[PDB]
């Protein structure tokens, strides 16, 4: 599923600027 | 046509006021761009009581008025080791100059021989990014809520020809009456017609600044479609393990919905997250008027969100409390380095 994948992606915590 | 002689009047006369408030508030910011305040307080003020690359974030208590606020601490020769100092300018020179009550306000400054202080006022709930985590996602008539101030905020910052380019839940903070407070004004630029730097956060970026051209404030305009999904649905539109797979997918032209997104919300957010500048709301002939008055927004009413008369759906449990942020270890604060560079902060 879509969340799954979100979750997935390791990209669930604060994000940072480039 | 879509409207009757009434709406259409009421509406015409809504936008010739936002023109006719734009116009005195540029008055207002340009004074105070071209004046700035500087040092209005000093370290030996006010208590330190905890700590919230370049440097730190301290709740910090007046000692005579006994009202708290958030002193960002930077550290000078860091600043200029990282090639800073032009930012951390620009963002304090921004900061004391606007005026607007969902921008959060910069209320005393200084310097002494090592750190540069901007003391802001306190924002109790924390950032919306924990509290979406949390609650997993907002319902529309919530994320309409909160949509509404930042569109309200980036109408604005663009009159005044400031592109934000950081938008995100990290950025934003909810204060003790459930509004938005945006915070972080590090990426923001005064841009009249277009410019080119890489920055932003790689979920939010607008499909031009991935491209490597040279792009205006529409992409504000395109954040805010991320915000506006991401608050929706728990995630964002575009993501992966790596930034550069998440930029495959921001420029494709190709987004997904979840299913229980309102037609009205999938049709706002194509026309936000649209990769043909020629075709995105906010960056055509009506300007911001294609985002007020599309469907998804029918029951807002923009001068109740500006006065703040709309009864918020959330307010962060009310515990000078620190419930709503996390914990750190507490470094010292130790004090002429870096003299010249500062002299207009
Ligand atoms: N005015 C404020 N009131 C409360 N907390 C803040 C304030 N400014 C910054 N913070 C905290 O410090 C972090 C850094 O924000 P910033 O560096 O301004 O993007 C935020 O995510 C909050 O946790």
């Amino acid at each position: 599923t879509t969340y799954a994948d979100f979750i997935a992606s390791g990209r669930t915590g604060s994000r940072n600027a480039i | 046509g879509h409207m009757g002689n009434a709406a259409a009047a009421k509406k015409g006369s809504e936008q010739e006021s936002v023109k006719e408030f734009l116009a005195k508030a540029k008055e207002e910011f340009l004074k105070k761009w071209e004046s700035p305040s500087q040092n209005t307080a000093q370290l030996d003020h006010f208590d330190r009581i905890k700590t919230l690359s370049f440097g730190r974030v301290m709740l910090v208590k007046h000692k005579e008025t006994g009202n708290h606020y958030a002193m960002k601490i930077l550290d000078k020769q860091k600043v200029v080791k990282l090639k800073q100092i032009e930012h951390t300018l620009n963002e304090k020179r921004i900061l004391q100059a606007v005026n607007f009550p969902f921008l959060v306000k910069l209320e005393f400054s200084f310097k002494d021989n090592s750190n540069l202080y901007m003391v802001m006022e306190y924002v109790p709930g924390g950032e919306m990014f924990s509290h979406l985590r949390r609650i997993g996602r907002f319902s529309e008539p919530h994320a309409r809520f909160y949509a509404a101030q930042i569109v309200l905020t980036f109408e604005y910052l663009h009159s005044l020809d400031l592109i934000y380019r950081d938008l995100k839940p990290e950025n934003l903070l909810i204060d003790q009456q459930g509004y938005i407070q945006v915070t972080d004004f590090g990426f923001a630029k005064r841009v009249k017609g277009r410019t080119w730097t890489l920055c932003g956060t790689p979920e939010y970026l607008a499909p031009e600044i991935i491209l490597s051209k040279g792009y205006n404030k529409a992409v504000d305009w395109w954040a805010l479609g991320v915000l506006i999904y991401e608050m929706a649905a728990g995630y964002p539109p575009f993501f992966a393990d790596q930034p550069i797979q998440i930029y495959e997918k921001i420029v494709s032209g190709k987004v997904r919905f979840p299913s229980h997104f309102s037609s009205d919300l999938k049709d706002l957010l194509r026309n936000l997250l649209q990769v043909d500048l020629t075709k995105r709301f906010g960056n055509l002939k009506n300007g911001v008027n294609d985002i007020k008055n599309h469907k998804w927004f029918a029951t807002t009413d923009w001068i109740a969100i500006y006065q703040r008369k709309v009864e918020a759906p959330f307010i962060p449990k009310f515990k000078g409390d620190t419930s709503n942020f996390d914990d750190y270890e507490e470094e010292e604060i130790r004090v002429e380095k870096c003299g010249k560079e500062f002299t207009e902060f």
